[PDB]
């Protein structure tokens, strides 16, 4: 019985067939990843351990993340068949849906009240 | 980043801990622990590394099928019932710098000794930076490892936040 | 944090105790008005339509 | 590039004045600032203001309405009258169309 | 109202003639005294409003808004005096002058008897507000935020001016007492549809209605703390207060004209509440929370029932204090770490124990824990919209769940967990900061003991 | 170290439950209803440095 | 302390103690202790306070509002007459809210008092509650937040027109 | 500074005088025209709200 | 005192404002003791019913 990955349940690393077939080209890439991580670690630790520092060690990665998650969207937005259809589907559609739900409910209720078939015997708070 | 040997030894430790979770009773666990150790021993001297990798891959598939869905976890290990329990009590040492003078006055001996550590940190820092400069290749460090102090009177570079970290049971 | 709470406590009680004592004395040694029909030909002041002495004083003084 | 001053370092008010209330660098001004805020804010507005609200003379006539309702319910039930009528206004004063 | 207008004006000579080092002490003390005297507006009657003169009147709606307005001024001076410490003396006094002039316009706005007078003062508040944001905001984007704020308002308020003048030509008066008696029903026609929109859109943009709300998260992220406090606490309520008044003369057309705006609000509050769960900037999160809370007020005003009008009034007061608190709490973190990013500084309950209590209390009012006036207002609206249509309870109920999630998410992320290792400048809470927090929450919780005074004319 | 606060939260827990049990109207009952829920939140997340407790 | 006709109460019927046990009743002794330890000292303090009050007797009055012409007798747009008619209507509206509250209070007290026999023994209170709620609903329901005497009169005339129409076709 | 105040007040006084006179003239013209043309400003027949029919619009 | 004379500005603004509010009332007495609800006879020493 093979593992079937899903969006919310990743494939275990020990069952990943690419985990074992490791080439010299793949070891070279892993070494370069550890060099970037080590270079950033050193840059951080030099400020983190500095006895004269008091404040926040600004992290450009955090600044880039908060900037991307807001200000950078509209400049890189293109009106096309995808964003327009998603823009319409989840922008106007719910308002029209709820309009008909509530409008239909209220027309039915108002027609019964006028005909005197809605029980409002003790309804004096509104 | 894990060698073949490291992968095998990690599976052995992991498989035994899930076996212990199934067996529960010590005499029963001892019996099946020896049977499992025998299975690793039969292929101990495999030389054809292609076969060794296939044995490791098949073993991992076997572990996944037979793992305990609720294995035992040491209380303070990640996922344990006491993991991170005392983090709320861990306060960094720099917080003592903001104590009111009357608060510091209650521990005259502690804060006198604290000033000695701060003096030691201050006088050691420039040499720590220099040692890292002269020992680091041009393109920056390639690993996270740090060196010892080389001369006498020197301290290992970047020692403060390791030496002065909060106690595991700080209150 | 301890100092702020002491200061907050002190300034609340600074007027809080005089007011609490002042209300107790007023309720004991003055008391509330008692309901009565308007005597014929008498026009009460607007502050006389209220029961509690502090309420009457508020209406009389400010309102 | 241009001639611009460097960014100053943020100053911790507690360094010069460990007793600082955080209002002013001048200790005398700092203490007075704390006193007006605490006295006029808490002693006056909140304590006396809360007391003033507690004794508002029958705010919006709720108590008078209850007394008036009791008077009407007493008189109406004594005389065998309906406690309340559907008509707010006397029909004899109304001229319907057509 | 002259007993409040003149002493408010006198705050300006007081600030300019004070000793250099006593501008904050003097302006704070005397604006607290003005706030004290504002409790005399509680002389309200069961039938008639408090009609002072030909220009100004007070009733149970404007009175609570007046008291909130005058209370906020000393709180704003407390919140501002720290980040303005380096500012030179003359510019400090100009800042205080803008706050004072804002209060003067606001108290006149809420008591103006004539609607065109209300319009001019309603518009006048833009000028100082825009100056505060663009001149004393911190970042480059305050200039854009100033423009969006200015032109969103005027795009709606200019049509309101035409409608108001048109009404006076047709009716002969814009005095609100006169309109109470000379109001005539609004018949169906395309002319009346656009008269309705002209009468309402300006107030919708200020609330803000969902779809016209995009200016508000901008304004908050760029404003100084005092700007955020007055924006959230009072300036949003100019729309609600305006709608509560002008709906008098729009019946029965509101019966069907309100439908699109009820749909935008009912669905809008769930969208904005959901958006709060993913916001990365603390000020922006609080800003989106306001849009969701005010969507309830729009619905309440538009369905026009006694319960909905009482709930709308309580919500406006309750949100005013809560949102002002939340901005002040977020600002006190900003003054230490100089970033609005919510995930930057974590586990602050370990470092600032008492400030974490204020964070807890503010969050609990934001999610409307009973019996806070935040809950009373929300509940009264939920009760009245249920009669309007039983299906609304599903949308109202879902929003309550999402509101709790994002309120506690904000509390958990910033106050709990592990502290950030490298942030080593979290100095102890100042007396000023603690007093500022308590001057929000204490009146808020005290109002629970006598809620009637914030329930409005329909009480 | 915060045993005093712990016992205060247990007492507040008990008070909101008694409000719930003795309430004669739904608004009063709702006060106790939500009170016990919020006290549950504060006591379940007692060890707040732990992510699982906050979750 | 209050008018018994407005807030009626049946005559209370208490059974006499009729023990069928040799054990003493702990409630009897706690009642004696409570009367001695709690009630008597409380009564003494109150009697001291009532003596002080008797030295400073003063009065307050229930405001009387003379009747003025109602909205039916006001010429269109005559604000001076409309204002007095409108304020009177608002005062009556507040009074009618409290009359409903009195009847609801009677109903709720009957339900608790009659215990498990409340469904039968509270019929008169239930009937009175039903009638006043109907009368109140006719007057004031559906007027909206911007209610007035004008809107109330318009609603009544709509109801009158419906009643006349049905009566004709009969 | 004194002459600034005095100059403003002096000119302001006369401008206010003209302002009030122009509004008095407007009222004088309007009332005379209404007298001259009674047929265009008939005295309105006023009914009470008991006699006037207004539709009721329920808010439910 | 030259130190504390600025502290009278706002309190005097309130007194002046209070006084002008009362002056405003003297211009709105067209119906004093003339409303159908409250109109009555004057007491022997009374000149006006309110001011
Ligand atoms: C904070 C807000 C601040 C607002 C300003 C204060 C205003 C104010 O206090 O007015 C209100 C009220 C006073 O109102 P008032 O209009 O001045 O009274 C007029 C009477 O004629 C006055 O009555 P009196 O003439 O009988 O007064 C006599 C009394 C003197 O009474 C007082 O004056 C006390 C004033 C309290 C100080 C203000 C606080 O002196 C005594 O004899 C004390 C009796 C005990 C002796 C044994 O003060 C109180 O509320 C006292 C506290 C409440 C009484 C105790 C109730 C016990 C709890 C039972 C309910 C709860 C059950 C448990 C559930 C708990 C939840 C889980
Ligand atoms: C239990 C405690 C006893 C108790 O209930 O107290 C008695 C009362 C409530 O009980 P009460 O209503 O029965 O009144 C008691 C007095 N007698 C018996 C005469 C009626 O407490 C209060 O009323 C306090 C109300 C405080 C509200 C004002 C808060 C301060 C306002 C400051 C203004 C600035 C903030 C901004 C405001 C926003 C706009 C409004
Ligand atoms: C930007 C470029 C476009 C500029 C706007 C375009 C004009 C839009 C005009 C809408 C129609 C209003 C109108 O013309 O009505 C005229 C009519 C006057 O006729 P009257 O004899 O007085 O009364 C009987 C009615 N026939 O009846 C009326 O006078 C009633 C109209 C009252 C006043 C209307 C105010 C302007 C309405 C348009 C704006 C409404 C939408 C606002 C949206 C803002 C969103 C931020
Ligand atoms: C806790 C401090 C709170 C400070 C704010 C309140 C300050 C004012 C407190 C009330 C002062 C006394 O309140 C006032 O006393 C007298 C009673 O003697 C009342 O006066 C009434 O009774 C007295 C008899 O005693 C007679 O003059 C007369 O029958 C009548 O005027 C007033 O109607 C009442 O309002
Ligand atoms: C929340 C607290 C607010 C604090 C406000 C602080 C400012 C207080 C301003 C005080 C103004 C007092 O103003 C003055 O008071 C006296 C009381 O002797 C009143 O005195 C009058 O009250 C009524 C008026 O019908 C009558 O009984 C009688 O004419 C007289 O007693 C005056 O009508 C009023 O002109
Ligand atoms: C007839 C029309 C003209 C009407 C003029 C009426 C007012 C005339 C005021 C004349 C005196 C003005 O006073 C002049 O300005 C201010 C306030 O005093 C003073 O200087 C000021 O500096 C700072 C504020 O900036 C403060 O310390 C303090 O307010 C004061 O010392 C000057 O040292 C003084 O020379
Ligand atoms: C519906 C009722 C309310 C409608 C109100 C609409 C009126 C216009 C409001 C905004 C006016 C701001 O005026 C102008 O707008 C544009 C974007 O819109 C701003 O420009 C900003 O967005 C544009 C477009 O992404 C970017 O190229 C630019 O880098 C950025 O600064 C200008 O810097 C500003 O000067
Ligand atoms: C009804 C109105 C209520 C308004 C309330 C306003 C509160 C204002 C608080 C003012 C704080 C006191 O302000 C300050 O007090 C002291 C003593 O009086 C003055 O005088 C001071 O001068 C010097 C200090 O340099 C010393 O001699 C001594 O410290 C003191 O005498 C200061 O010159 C004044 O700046």
């Amino acid at each position: 019985p093979k593992y079937e990955a899903s969006r919310l349940s990743s494939l275990p690393t020990t069952l990943d067939p690419a985990e074992y077939d490791i080439s010299s080209e793949t070891r070279k890439a892993q070494a370069e990843r550890l060099a970037i991580r080590s270079r950033l670690k050193r840059e951080y630790q030099l400020q983190y351990y500095d006895p004269s520092r008091r404040g926040v060690i600004e992290d450009p990665a955090l600044v880039r993340w908060t900037y991307a998650r807001s200000a950078n969207i509209y400049p890189n937005f293109r009106p096309n068949t995808k964003t327009s259809l998603l823009g319409a589907l989840f922008g106007i559609g719910p308002l029209v849906f709820w309009y008909y739900v509530f409008k239909t409910d209220r027309d039915r209720k108002e027609k019964l009240i006028q005909e005197g078939k809605l029980d409002r015997t003790f309804n004096i708070s509104y | 980043y894990l060698t073949h040997q490291q992968k095998v030894l990690r599976l052995y430790k992991r498989a035994l801990r899930h076996l212990e979770s199934w067996c529960i009773h010590r005499d029963k666990y001892r019996y099946f622990a020896c049977l499992l150790r025998a299975r690793f021993d039969e292929h101990k001297n495999e030389k054809d590394m292609v076969k060794a990798t296939q044995l490791l891959r098949e073993a991992e598939e076997e572990f996944w099928h037979g793992q305990h869905p609720q294995p035992y976890i040491f209380p303070e290990s990640p996922g344990g019932t006491s993991y991170e329990r005392y983090e709320c009590y861990k306060v960094p040492e720099w917080c003592l710098d903001d104590w009111h003078p009357s608060e510091k006055a209650m521990y005259p001996d502690y804060f006198a000794k604290r000033e000695q550590w701060k003096k030691l940190r201050r006088e050691s820092w420039e040499r720590e930076v220099k040692q890292l400069q002269e020992e680091t290749p041009v393109g920056g460090p390639r690993t996270e490892a740090l060196p010892p102090a080389r001369k006498q009177g020197d301290l290992p570079p970047l020692w403060w936040h390791i030496v002065t970290r909060p106690r595991e049971r700080p209150m | 944090d301890k100092r702020f709470l002491k200061l907050l406590r002190f300034y609340i009680l600074l007027t809080g105790i005089p007011v609490a004592i002042g209300i107790t004395l007023i309720n004991v040694f003055i008391g509330e008005a008692e309901l009565a029909e308007i005597p014929e030909g008498y026009v009460p002041e607007h502050w006389e339509y209220f029961k509690h002495p502090i309420s009457r004083w508020i209406a009389r003084t400010f309102f | 590039r241009w001639q611009e001053d460097p960014e100053p370092e943020d100053e911790n008010l507690y360094e010069k004045n460990p007793d600082s209330h955080g209002y002013d660098k001048d200790p005398a001004v700092d203490i007075w600032n704390m006193r007006v805020v605490f006295f006029f804010g808490f002693s006056i507005v909140l304590v006396l203001g809360s007391t003033f609200v507690a004794y508002l003379p029958d705010y919006r006539m709720q108590e008078w309405a209850r007394r008036e309702a009791e008077r009407l319910v007493k008189y109406r039930e004594a005389h065998g009258l309906p406690i309340m009528e559907s008509n707010c206004f006397d029909p004899s004063k109304i001229q319907l169309p057509e | 109202m002259l007993k409040y207008i003149i002493p408010t004006i006198m705050l300006m000579p007081l600030t300019w003639l004070s000793k250099n080092n006593m501008i904050w002490v003097n302006s704070t003390a005397h604006s607290l005294l003005i706030s004290f005297t504002s409790l005399l507006l509680m002389n309200q009657f069961g039938d008639n409003s408090l009609n002072f003169s030909l220009l100004f009147f007070s009733d149970s709606l404007s009175t609570p808004l007046l008291i909130l307005t005058m209370w906020l001024l000393p709180l704003m001076l407390m919140a501002s005096q720290h980040h303005l410490s380096k500012e030179n003396l003359t510019r400090k006094k100009l800042f205080i002058t803008m706050l004072i002039s804002l209060q003067l316009f606001l108290i006149m706005t809420f008591t103006a008897m004539e609607l065109i007078l209300f319009y001019i003062l309603f518009e006048a508040t833009l000028v100082p507000t825009l100056i505060i944001i663009t001149r004393w905001g911190n970042q480059t984007e305050r200039l854009n935020a100033g423009l969006y704020f200015l032109f969103y308002t005027l795009a709606g308020s200019l049509p309101l001016l035409v409608a108001l003048i048109y009404i006076q030509n047709t009716v002969g008066s814009l005095n609100f007492l006169m309109l109470q008696y000379w109001v005539q029903p609004v018949h169906n026609s395309w002319s009346n549809v656009f008269m309705w929109l002209a009468c309402m859109m300006a107030f919708m943009v200020k609330m803000p209605l969902y779809g016209l709300h995009l200016w508000l998260p901008k304004a908050h992220v760029e404003a100084p703390i005092a700007g955020s406090m007055v924006l959230a606490a009072v300036l949003l309520k100019l729309g609600g207060y305006g709608m509560l008044r002008i709906t008098l003369i729009l019946n029965p057309m509101t019966d069907f004209m309100a439908y699109p705006f009820i749909m935008l609000s009912l669905w809008g509050m769930i969208m904005t509440s959901s958006i709060c769960l993913r916001q990365t900037d603390l000020k922006s999160l609080i800003a989106y929370s306001s849009v969701s809370h005010m969507a309830l007020v729009i619905v309440a005003i538009l369905i026009q029932t006694p319960w909905s009008y009482m709930g709308a009034t309580a919500l406006m007061i309750a949100h005013g204090l809560t949102s002002s608190m939340l901005f002040c709490l977020a600002n006190s973190n900003y003054e230490r770490i100089h970033s609005r990013t919510m995930i930057l500084a974590r586990g602050l309950q370990t470092l600032l124990p008492l400030m974490a209590t204020w964070w807890l209390l503010a969050s609990l009012t934001n999610l409307a824990l009973p019996p806070t006036i935040n809950l009373i207002g929300e509940l009264f609206v939920v009760m009245s919209t249920f009669s309007w249509s039983n299906i609304t309870i599903i949308l109202m109920g879902v929003n309550m769940v999402i509101t709790a999630l994002y309120s506690l998410y904000m509390l958990i992320m910033t106050q709990r967990g592990k502290y950030t290792y490298h942030i080593n400048n979290i100095s102890p809470s100042f007396t000023r900061e603690n007093a500022l927090m308590s001057l929000h929450i204490l009146p808020l919780l005290l109002l629970t003991l006598n809620p009637k005074i914030i329930l409005g004319p329909l009480y | 170290p915060n045993i005093n606060k712990f016992f205060k939260y247990l007492l507040l827990f008990l008070i909101t439950m008694l409000i719930l049990v003795t309430a004669n109207n739904l608004f009063q009952l709702f006060i106790g209803w939500e009170g016990v829920g919020i006290m549950s939140f504060l006591l379940i997340g007692w060890w707040y440095g732990r992510a699982d407790a906050n979750t | 302390s209050w008018d018994k006709d407005v807030y009626p109460e049946p005559p209370r019927r208490t059974p006499a103690p009729s023990p069928q046990t040799s054990l003493p009743n702990p409630i009897t002794y706690l009642t004696k202790a409570f009367d001695l330890l709690v009630d008597r000292p409380v009564t003494l303090v109150r009697e001291f306070i009532e003596r002080q009050h008797a030295k400073n007797k003063y009065y307050y009055y229930h405001r009387e509002f003379r009747r003025v012409p109602d909205i039916t007798e006001c010429q269109e747009k005559d604000v001076l007459c409309m204002f007095e008619a409108e304020m009177q209507w608002r005062r009556d509206y507040k009074v009618d809210q409290e009359i409903v509250n009195i009847i609801q209070e009677r109903l709720k007290a009957c339900q608790q008092r009659e215990g498990e026999s409340h469904r039968q023994n509270c019929a008169k209170e239930l009937e009175q509650f039903t009638q006043v709620v109907k009368a109140y609903q006719d007057r004031y329901h559906d007027l909206g937040a911007h209610y007035s005497a004008r809107k109330c009169l318009a609603k009544q005339k709509q109801r009158m027109l419906a009643e006349r129409k049905a009566a004709k076709e009969a | 500074q004194l002459l600034y105040i005095t100059s403003f007040v002096f000119v302001g006084y006369y401008l206010l005088k003209r302002q009030d006179y122009m509004y008095a003239v407007r009222d004088h013209d309007m009332f005379s025209y209404i007298k001259s043309h009674p047929e265009d400003f008939p005295e309105k027949d006023k009914k009470t709200y008991g006699e006037v029919f207004e539709e009721f619009h329920p808010v439910r | 005192v030259r130190d504390h004379w600025v502290h009278v500005l706002v309190p005097m603004g309130f007194v002046f404002g209070y006084y002008l509010d009362r002056k405003n009332d003297e211009k709105l007495t067209a119906f004093r003791n003339k409303s159908l609800l409250y109109k009555r006879e004057l007491k022997p020493n009374e000149e006006v019913t309110w001011k």
